[PDB]
């Protein structure tokens, strides 16, 4: 299997910035028939991927010219001449030229953007989950840049790291921000025998964490 | 419109069997090459299978790790491409994409939507659905705690209130997936107005509706 190598796994750029991703096959792509069959696809999170250039350089409808791919044999390029914040995603290179057709690793694009603070809210367990013997406190921090961003949970005082799941959303194609949610979760024996429960984010875009508390 | 309605995926059993299939519309079948590829965190984008047109009695082409296992089979008359899958294992979970004619040339850029395929021995958990009221404006929350297997459909007043959400993805805790979801709305509407989180798992039959109070 011929094997597609992306260079760099991940690339962060500003609004109206160039950008270019590479890619090098283990094996030349250039067929007998003369032609070179390299792809180039994107893909956005959830969604299915979607090929923007093949053979080389020729792009399919609907894909702007700000697109341009380039190279031959073993090396090949995909440039961006301006990248805009509906540009981000996961490029794929691909090859056709021998069976079986193999994938790159793949490029993250990250639209590069201000520093934002996170909207962050605390939420104690519901009615529905104490009564039925859990407990689970959950923490949002929604629409902040850079995506780098750690969440410290506290009980009464004391700080607790096991039992959180944590979970980001992929960068948004507007505003280019990031969402994060922390869930602390223990029993409700563990939860009735304390009152204040905190959730700490630690973001550079403030000296002191923003805190977020509450006292049941 | 070129469709690619693809079927058949769900949660299997390691060493089980499960069949896919590909209805395909809007074009002529049986002049196009038909494909099947998958996807997986661990592994990216893999081509399955491949299968050609009639004169050459339908002839295939396999992934290596697949081979042996897996079988690609087109009905013309039906305008469907199936992949038959033995032996599963759990190296074959993913989403599976029905894709038309050859990827590297004009006119095969055409993908499904997909389906989804588990090949897993946990068991079929039904989801706690917990709504999460607050301690300038109001946010909103819903916890979707304990299913399996993926996926679940998290909507805010059974799709009206689009805007101002945050549906975060799926994490895998001890077979048992969770999910949250935040709304944002200004404080004149809520508690104005009802805001409910409306929560669908289907391979537990589950769709539960749960409003939010104070
Ligand atoms: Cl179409
Ligand atoms: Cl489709
Ligand atoms: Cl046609
Ligand atoms: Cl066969
Ligand atoms: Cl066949």
């Amino acid at each position: 299997d011929v094997v597609m190598t992306q260079s760099p796994s991940s690339l962060s750029v500003t609004i109206g910035q160039p950008a270019s991703i590479s890619c090098k096959s283990s094996q030349s792509l250039l067929d007998s028939d003369g032609g070179t069959y390299l792809n180039w696809l994107l893909q956005r999170p959830g969604q299915s991927p979607k090929r923007l250039i093949y053979l080389v350089s020729k792009l399919d409808s609907g894909v702007p010219d700000r697109f341009t791919g380039s190279g031959s044999g073993t090396d090949f390029t995909l440039k961006i001449s301006r990248v805009e914040a509906e540009d981000l995603g996961i490029y794929y290179c691909w090859q056709g030229a021998h069976f079986p057709y193999t994938f790159g690793g793949g490029t993250k694009l990250e639209i590069k953007r201000a520093d934002a603070a996170p909207t962050v809210s605390i939420f104690p367990p519901s009615s529905e989950q104490l009564t039925s013997g859990g407990a689970s406190v959950v923490c949002f921090l929604n629409n902040f840049y850079p995506k780098d961003i750690n969440v410290k949970w506290k009980i009464d005082g004391s700080e607790r790291q096991n039992g959180v799941l944590n979970s980001w959303t992929d960068q948004d194609s507007k505003d280019s921000t990031y969402s994060m949610s922390s869930t602390l979760t223990l029993t409700k024996d563990e939860y009735e025998r304390h009152n204040s429960y905190t959730c700490e984010a630690t973001h550079k875009t403030s000296t002191s964490p923003i805190v977020k508390s509450f006292n049941r | 419109e070129v469709k690619l309605l693809e079927s058949g995926g769900g949660l299997v059993q390691p060493g089980g069997s499960m069949k896919l299939s590909c209805v395909a519309s809007g074009f002529t079948f049986s002049i196009f090459w038909m494909n099947w590829v998958r996807q997986s965190p661990e592994k990216g984008l893999e081509w399955v299978a491949e299968v050609r047109l009639k004169s050459n009695n339908y002839a295939t082409h396999y992934a290596e790790s697949v081979k042996g296992r897996f079988t690609i089979s087109r009905d013309d008359s039906k305008s469907g491409v199936y992949l038959q899958m033995n032996n599963l294992r759990a190296e074959d979970t993913g989403i599976y994409y029905c894709t038309r004619g050859y990827y590297g040339s004009n006119y095969g850029e055409y993908w499904g939507q997909g389906t989804t395929l588990t090949v897993s021995s946990a068991k079929t958990t039904a989801p706690s659905v917990y709504p999460l009221a607050p301690v300038s404006s109001v946010t909103l929350g819903c916890l979707v705690k304990g299913y399996f297997p993926e996926p679940v459909t998290l909507t805010w007043n059974s799709g009206s209130l689009s805007s101002g959400v945050h549906t975060f993805p799926a994490v895998l805790q001890s077979d048992l997936y969770t999910l949250s979801s935040s709304v944002t709305v200004t404080s004149s509407t809520w508690p104005s107005q009802s805001i409910t989180c409306n929560v669908a798992h289907p391979a537990s039959s589950t769709k539960v509706d749960k409003k939010i109070e104070p």
